[PDB]
RNA sequence: GCACGGAGGCGAAGAACCAUGGAUUUCCGAAUGAGAAUCUCUAACAAUUGCUUCGCGCAAUGAGGAACCCCGAGAACUGAAACAUCUCAGUAUCGGGAGGAACAGAAAACGCAAUGUGAUGUCGUUAGUAACCGCGAGUGAACGCGAUACAGCCCAAACC
RNA sequence: ACUCGUACGGUCACUGAAUCCUGCCCAGUGCAGGUAUCUGAACACCUCGUACAAGAGGACGAAGGACCUGUCAACGGCGGG
RNA sequence: GCUUUACUGCAGGCUGUCGCUGAGGACUCUCACUCCGGGAGGAGGACACCGAUAGCCGGGCA
């Protein structure tokens, strides 16, 4: 039969209809009080949460993060440029939101490590991502046979190097064949053109 | 070109800043809870820098000593009130509600609470014209009729140190010696006397805007300069 | 308080988690909002409990309308903890169902009739 | 000026570096003090 | 010791010297009790975190490193015989971060269209080809093939 | 920032103590106001086209402009016959 | 370097549109959101602010 776990996610599919949306109306409004970054002790999707490895363990936390909506916060150029770098309102930045996000909950727990994120909305003025980060150094997760693979060295400040799931989505890794010429095995090595 | 003075004010340099640390206080009404129980006596006269006007110390009878925007006629030892009941005379604040129409008052509240914000210059006064029960009709001192909430307080009277206008500064040293108490750059240098990097005036054989100084309201800063989106000019017509 | 169409009296309250703590000691009853949630798809189910008190609300919200479609009754508790405890758990739980009552079916019975007269 | 203790060691320390090389370290390295400094016509740091 | 002096000393109680391991290791320094031009003032994981016996009790982070590597920010001189798209170039330079190597990686692939190939780097080639472009100057792949090396697995959910 | 400021303020400009004065010009340019009618983009809407989409056309029409008015101690002008 | 009714652009301002954004060619309401208030509460209100886009102006700047 369906899980209840199923019901969580039906719902987020369309966040701006039925009860999820009197609740997002209600949270908002206290999300909008807090700060940048709140950690929570359970996540507001628990589905898309376990979906992405999130467990009820020790060793795993969930933070709220939030973000100024919009584009580019870019200064205009104070030497020469022709036409072409001139430009200055419509140019957006190179990192998803999400991304940002993802590095500022990092960098509130620099002992934790991030293992992903997913959005809970956003108003008319910035958005809201949960991130799920894991203590490299607590036994409960040494030992956990699904999360120890984070616990390795070159694992440390993946979040910053684009290792994570809306990092490599971001750096256009998702397709293995047409479109991949320039992305894989990273955007650095095929000259930044992808 | 090169920034005008109008862009370098902006920053908030010393140059521009006004001297703040010598300020006295900011004359904002008391706060009450409510009743009118609350009265104070004037124990000192004493000079505004920030205004060029005189205020008046007072200790108030729970134990508060605070200076406050000084109306003409107000003197050592005079006891003040402030509040709803407090009494219809020069010195007393209350809601403009409780302020008989025809009554000149000052120092008036622009969203009631929030201390004052009209009329509190030199000798100026706000004309309480109408009442109602949700809009009083006050008269500022600019000619303007304004609509303020009845619940916005008041002081009854003119500001002190009226005329101060009307005798001429005479020399610049005079001039100096007032601006160096404001936050403000002075003297001043005509745009028609800089180089054309500048102002939008600078350069030219003689001096002369070598433009029609009407600015349109959209000019963006740098340009906005001369007579900014006027009606009209002159003194014909 | 999204999914809590109607208030449950506190005496109300106090006999239904008796009721299902001598269902548990008795007759067959499921904790945890997973179980719940199939006992009521599968139809196995004569009552269940859903506190009020759980934050985020997602997880519980479907309970309502899907005992409805599926005619089980159902009611709040205030204190997850309690239903939890209730339930014979040493920690909380949001929802709760007693799979065939035990010994109770006359209790549980009356149970959802107060309620259904509670609307 | 005003001295600190330590900016007073620092000071201590090159005036003790101001020597000469003694005289038998000619005879053994069988034949300059490139560090000589003079209180005029140098300048020291700090 | 460099360093060929004078004086004196050490070494058969096996010194010197060399390898490995250990001891000592002032102050400033990420610099961490507070402050300070390397010192001073009155017990210290300062600050941010995780766990928590909720006590800094147990732990993490911080800074360095020749370049290499990953993620972000991103010029202009220059070329086009001017110059704006284009070029120089995702170069210089900047911010953040890991390692001994990084990154990538077990197909919602390929599409020599097939009765065919079978994770991913990289090297050779495919090729200055296809494609782009004031269709100017210029920019410029991929599949495949030959090599190198080869390796494939774990969750979420259903049912418990 | 101005600003512990509030029109007897302070911002932007021109002229340059006192004294006697400061004429005519609003066509152009500038600023500002108004505007029946004209013109005036995108989204949504309507017709055609497309089993969809590209696209063509239409209706509506904001600021702006056309047009009218105010204004020279606003740019400036005050000739030839 | 400087100028402008040189060319081409870029900030910036005004204006429409979409999102924020809710209930019953003109309207009421309150619940988001904004402001005032020490607080209670008051004022405003689906506008304004902010994101996006479109037209106009645009030597302030390149
Ligand atoms: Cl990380
Ligand atoms: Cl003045
Ligand atoms: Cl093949
Ligand atoms: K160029
Ligand atoms: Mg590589
Ligand atoms: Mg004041
Ligand atoms: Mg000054
Ligand atoms: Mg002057
Ligand atoms: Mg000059
Ligand atoms: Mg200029
Ligand atoms: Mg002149
Ligand atoms: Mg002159
Ligand atoms: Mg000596
Ligand atoms: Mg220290
Ligand atoms: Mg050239
Ligand atoms: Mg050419
Ligand atoms: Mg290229
Ligand atoms: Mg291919
Ligand atoms: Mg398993
Ligand atoms: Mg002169
Ligand atoms: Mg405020
Ligand atoms: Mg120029
Ligand atoms: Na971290
Ligand atoms: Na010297
Ligand atoms: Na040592
Ligand atoms: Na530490
Ligand atoms: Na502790
Ligand atoms: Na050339
Ligand atoms: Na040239
Ligand atoms: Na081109
Ligand atoms: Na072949
Ligand atoms: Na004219
Ligand atoms: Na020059
Ligand atoms: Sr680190
Ligand atoms: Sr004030
Ligand atoms: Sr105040
Ligand atoms: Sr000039
Ligand atoms: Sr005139
Ligand atoms: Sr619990
Ligand atoms: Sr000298
Ligand atoms: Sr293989
Ligand atoms: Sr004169
Ligand atoms: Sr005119």
């Amino acid at each position: 039969a369906r899980s209840a776990y199923s019901y969580i996610r039906d719902a987020w599919e369309n966040p701006g209809d039925g009860q999820l949306a009197e609740l997002q109306w209600q949270r908002q409004q206290e999300w909008r009080n807090e700060g940048a970054v709140e950690r929570i002790e359970r996540p507001t999707r628990l589905d898309k949460a376990r979906s992405q490895g999130y467990k009820a363990k020790q060793g795993v936390i969930v933070a709220r993060v939030s973000v100024r909506k919009g584009s580019a916060r870019k200064r205009r150029h104070k030497a020469g440029r022709r036409s072409k770098r001139q430009g200055v309102t419509r140019i957006t930045r190179r990192k998803d939101i999400q991304r940002v996000a993802e590095e500022r909950a990092s960098r509130t727990f620099p002992n934790l490590r991030v293992l992903n994120s997913y959005s809970v909305g956003q108003d008319g003025r910035q958005k809201w991502h949960e991130v799920i980060l894991i203590d490299p150094n607590h036994p409960a997760i040494q030992n956990d046979d699904d999360l120890s693979w984070i616990c390795a060295d070159d694992q440390a400040d993946r979040v910053f190097r684009g290792l994570t799931g809306a990092g490599r989505r971001n750096r256009g890794l998702s397709g293995k064949g047409k479109g991949s010429e320039k992305t894989r095995p990273s955007l650095r090595s095929n000259g930044g053109k992808a | 070109g090169r920034r005008i003075q109008g862009q370098r004010r902006g920053r908030g340099t010393s140059t521009f800043r006004a001297p703040s640390h010598r300020y006295k206080a900011d004359l904002e009404h008391r706060k009450v809870e409510d009743g009118d129980v609350i009265a104070g006596t004037v124990v000192d006269i004493e000079h505004d820098p920030a205004r060029s006007a005189p205020v008046a110390a007072v200790e108030f009878e729970d134990g508060d000593r605070r200076l406050i925007l000084a109306p003409e006629g107000v003197g050592v030892g005079d006891e003040l009130q402030v509040g709803v009941s407090a009494e219809i005379a020069p010195g007393n604040t209350l809601p403009l509600a409780e302020i008989p129409e025809g009554v000149p008052v000052c120092n008036v509240e622009s969203s009631p609470g929030d201390g004052g914000k009209f009329a509190r210059a030199s000798g100026v006064n706000a004309q309480l014209l109408t009442h109602d029960r949700n809009v009083a009709v006050v008269k500022l001192p600019s000619g303007e009729m304004k609509r303020l909430d009845p619940q916005c307080r008041a002081t009854i009277g003119v500001v002190a140190g009226g005329g101060r206008t009307d005798k001429p500064f005479v020399k610049a040293g005079n001039k100096h010696h007032k601006m160096k108490a404001r936050g403000t750059k002075w003297p001043n240098v005509r745009g028609v006397a800089m180089n054309a990097v500048d102002h939008p005036f600078g350069g030219g054989g003689r001096q002369h805007p070598g433009k029609p100084k009407s600015i349109s309201r959209n000019a963006p800063p740098g340009r906005k300069v001369g007579d900014i989106a006027s009606k009209r000019t002159g003194r014909g017509g | 308080p999204v999914y809590v169409d109607f208030d449950v009296p506190a005496d109300l309250e106090d006999d239904a988690l008796e009721a299902l703590e001598v269902a548990r000691d008795t007759g067959a009853v499921k904790k945890g909002t997973n179980e719940t949630t199939k006992s009521i798809e599968r139809g196995s189910a004569e009552l269940v409990f859903v506190a009020e008190d759980v934050q985020p609300e997602e997880i519980v919200m479907h309970i309502p309308e899907l005992a409805d479609e599926k005619g089980v009754p159902f009611i709040f508790v205030e204190q997850q903890d309690d239903l939890g405890h209730a339930a014979g758990l040493e920690v909380g739980s949001a929802a709760a169902a007693v799979t065939d009552a035990g010994e109770a079916d006359a209790d549980v019975e009356d149970i959802a009739d107060k309620v259904e007269e509670l609307r | 000026g005003k001295k600190s203790k330590a900016t007073k060691k620092r000071l201590a320390k090159l005036d003790n570096q101001n020597s000469r090389v003694p005289a038998w370290v000619m005879l053994k390295t069988d034949r300059r003090n490139h560090k000589r400094r003079h209180w005029r016509r140098n300048d020291t740091d700090e």
